[PDB]
């Protein structure tokens, strides 16, 4: 088609690959994002981790 | 300049997919073409799907059972039997028997339409191919992939049960009671997401390659082969990403 | 370090301080009736001489 | 009909097999050209690496999946030092042969089907038959010899990359110690399994090449029919690969599992 073969494929490819990379990055860290899931972080002092991960 | 050549085809595919989404959410839907393409994909990729899923799940169950029997923990086999089948065997058999059959069929059909100037016949009549052809095919691909993934998971679990119980003499109650030990709502949900994305991407790639066929005497075959290779690579990459995301949630943790 | 026995310990295994990784294990070779294990820990952390 | 189709494919495979010595003696340069074309791809797929790049990417993905899910499940249970033991038996027994077979099917088999269909449509097979040349011997037997020569390096690279991906994912992204992984990998991996896996892959590649050469050699319907032939050949190849791997694993480890952990 004329639209498919038009001389705008480079910018479309840049925008699409950027969008796909952003989607993959957000989806991977959607649970860990601080903007959408922020809770206060408290601290404790221990003599040993004791195998804690 | 070396990267600029494949980037043009990448941009064409992305723009075509964006136009397909716009036509899906804006223009009236083509129910008739969607039904026809759904039945076509079902009839072209159902029997191979079972014929690939049954021996593969039998092989996986056999390997798991022998390794666990030597390990000593042969009562937890069903756990693994579920854990693979829901999250990897289902979507991967869907990938294989969708990219190989349905995506290639869509690419061949649209290439046949292109080389016979049917796309130009539609275009000179004022009609838009992206709304009349691509949208029903992508929706049908997604629907068939969803249903086939469900069927693959069910058939794999049942075949694994029957093989393990009637051949390797494991206990049936241990198989059915340990299925939910490591598999829950997150696993079935990520499996559904994988199947939907795989079907949508396969339909998009098949349609884009079919519309841009080169004609000649080997253009359609080359287009089908490129469709198959691109679908396999893209679906494997998406499966890796979604597997990482899914194991981030986890039933065990 | 010299040990009477070094079982299931391989080069690349972690070195801990209070359970926190600070380094790794370089090599393990027999030294007579003992086992000589050369390991390393990051120079950020300090360790008592004894 | 059904018996007639089975007889036609049986005649094709018999004729292709019996002409392997004839192709080997008469056509050496053609065999070398086909070896290069299969190993390094053709057309637009050759610029990225060809069959080697596709095989590598798919096997890296499969190994990464094994390591990822394996480590996650074992860490949830707690016994996560067995990942190196779990990954190897995952790659050799089930994952790497089947995955390499499907990728080889796709790339090499679809390329062969497309090439033979294009030759059939362009009347090049008729040109060969007019010039007094056994078309099956010149084309299909040469493809079979090239595939047999090329499969062992391809599967060696596939196994190497699957192992490398599993080890890298486990010991870098998941930060497991390399010593424990290497111990549990080299302790519970038997070279006999790898040799039998190589034999399985060789047999599977021969069958796949025969199937795709059959689908491409008897193509019809112009340029449109070549794509349909490619699709049908792909379906048959998937089924055949999975069946071959299942039968070989059932025969090898039916009585002796070839794995010991307990007393």
């Amino acid at each position: 088609m004329r639209t498919l073969q038009g001389s705008d494929r480079f910018r479309k490819g840049l925008m699409g690959v950027i969008v796909v990379a952003l989607i993959i990055g957000v989806g991977s860290t959607l649970t860990s994002v601080p903007m959408l899931f922020a809770v206060p972080t408290y601290y404790g002092q221990f003599a040993d981790t004791g195998g804690l991960n | 300049g070396q990267l600029e050549k494949p980037l043009a085809t990448v941009g064409g595919f992305f723009k075509m997919s964006v136009m397909t989404g716009k036509a899906l959410f804006t223009r009236p839907f083509q129910w008739k073409e969607f039904v026809l393409q759904s039945w076509f994909l079902i009839r072209v990729a159902f029997l191979p799907t079972l014929a690939v899923s049954i021996p593969l799940t039998v092989l996986i169950i056999f390997t798991l059972n022998i390794l666990l029997a030597e390990f000593g923990a042969a009562d937890v086999s069903g756990a693994g039997a579920a854990l693979g089948a829901v999250t990897q065997l289902g979507p991967l058999v869907t990938v294989l028997v969708v990219a190989g059959a349905g995506s290639t069929a869509i690419c061949a059909d649209l290439g046949a339409r292109t080389v016979r100037e049917e796309i130009d016949a539609l275009e000179v009549l004022g009609i838009d191919p992206i709304e009349r052809l691509v949208v029903p095919r992508v929706v049908a691909s997604t629907f068939v992939a969803f249903m086939l993934n469900g069927a693959v998971i069910t058939i794999g679990l049942v075949g694994g049960f029957f093989f393990g119980v009637y051949i390797q003499n494991v206990s049936a109650g241990a198989y059915v009671s340990t299925l939910t030990l490591l598999t829950g709502f997150p696993e079935v949900l990520i499996s559904v997401v994988k199947a939907t994305l795989f079907g949508m991407i396969a339909g998009l790639v098949g349609c884009y390659r079919g519309l841009t066929v080169a004609g000649g005497s080997k253009g359609v075959g080359t287009a089908v082969n490129e469709t198959l290779v691109l679908c396999v690579v893209a679906l494997f990459a998406v499966n890796v990403v979604l597997t990482t995301i899914g194991v981030r949630f986890g039933t065990g943790r | 370090a010299y040990f009477p026995e070094v079982l299931a310990l391989y080069p690349g295994d972690k070195v801990l301080i209070m359970g926190v990784r600070v380094g790794s294990i370089d090599s393990i070779e027999t030294a007579g009736d003992k086992m000589k294990v050369v390991f390393h820990f990051n120079n950020k952390y300090k360790v008592p001489e004894n | 009909r059904f018996l007639d189709s089975m007889g036609h494919v049986a005649w094709f495979v018999v004729q292709a097999i019996v002409h392997v010595p004839h192709a080997f003696r008469h056509y050496r340069r053609e065999s070398l050209r086909l070896v290069a074309e299969i190993g390094m791809g053709t057309g637009a797929m050759a610029v990225i690496g060809g069959t080697v790049a596709i095989i590598g990417f798919v096997t890296l993905s499969a190994g990464s999946l094994i390591a990822i899910q394996g480590f996650a499940s074992l860490g949830n249970i707690g016994v996560e030092a067995f990942t190196g033991f779990f990954a190897a038996l995952a790659n050799i027994r089930v994952v790497a042969p089947v995955v390499t077979g499907q990728a080889l099917a796709a790339t090499v088999g679809a390329g062969a089907t497309a090439e033979l269909g294009a030759m059939r449509i362009s009347e090049e097979v008729d040109a060969l038959e007019v010039m007094g040349i056994k078309s099956i011997s010149y084309l299909v037997s040469t493809r079979i010899m090239a595939g047999a020569i090329v499969i062992i390096p391809l599967y060696a690279m596939a196994i190497l990359l699957s192992f490398m991906s599993a080890q890298l994912v486990t010991t870098i992204f998941y930060s497991q110690s390399v010593g424990t992984y290497e111990h549990y990998f080299h302790t519970f991996l038997r070279v006999d399994d790898v040799m039998w896996s190589f034999l399985e892959v060789i047999i599977m590649s021969v069958i796949v090449m025969l199937n795709h050469c059959y689908f491409g050699y008897f193509a019809s319907g112009g340029a449109v029919g070549v794509g349909e032939a490619v699709g049908r050949s792909m379906r048959t190849s998937l089924i055949a690969i999975v069946l071959v791997v299942l039968l070989a694993s059932l025969a090898l480890y039916g009585t002796d599992p070839n794995f010991n952990l307990t007393v």
